[PDB]
């Protein structure tokens, strides 16, 4: 019911740090698509 | 499909269910996910 | 990943949040296989009436046949408390 | 800050490390066809 607001932060990042991570192998997967 | 056994075997007891959607709904248990949680997914998007 | 494409893929024929947090209830071993007790798969048979043998003759010939899917799909229809919501469905795509 | 949207967020997040996980297993398959 309440939010820890200290894991909620590591999860913020962990979630962060790691989805742009993941963009990184679509735009080149996809670029090499175009190549 | 393909899957005559298991499509078989539901239609029968069943007694009718989306064919496209058994095709989808027994993929999910073959990639091993829980039983029950997926009767909670199918018991959640109604 | 194969998971994740099956849910949107549901969500459509589902077409009726739901989408990602559905996503994360989800959750069980890699590789392992979880029995289920066989009991549930009784209850099951007399709650549909409509075949007094077909939907018992035609089970343990496919018993007989070892399937890799055969025990979660008996614990599948015996959960399918909600009456008529499946069914319900699939008359819409037929048409 | 509402206390509302601060789990809000979480899902706006979320959906956006769904719905970038789908596009991915396209762009997978023609990888597979192409070839």
């Amino acid at each position: 019911r309440a939010r820890n607001m200290k894991d909620f932060e590591n999860q913020i990042t962990e979630l962060k740090k790691e989805n742009f991570n993941l963009k990184l192998r679509i735009y080149f997967l996809e670029e090499r698509m175009q190549q | 499909t393909e899957e005559m056994e298991l499509y078989e075997l539901a239609q029968a007891a069943g007694g009718g269910i989306d064919p496209d959607v058994f095709k989808i709904l027994v993929d999910l248990l073959k990639l091993n996910v829980a039983p029950l949680a997926v009767f909670q997914m199918l018991k959640s998007m109604c | 990943r194969i998971h994740h494409d099956v849910n949107e893929l549901l969500s459509l024929l589902r077409v009726h949040a739901e989408v990602y947090i559905d996503l994360l209830q989800k959750n069980r071993t890699p590789y392992v296989t979880t029995t289920v007790s066989a009991h549930s798969a009784k209850v099951k048979i007399a709650e549909f009436s409509r075949t007094p043998e077909d939907f018992l003759k035609k089970y343990d010939e496919l018993k007989s046949k070892n399937t890799r899917n055969l025990d979660p799909l008996v614990y599948l229809l015996s959960k399918l408390t909600e009456d008529k919501e499946t069914l319900q469905y699939l008359q819409q795509n037929a048409k």
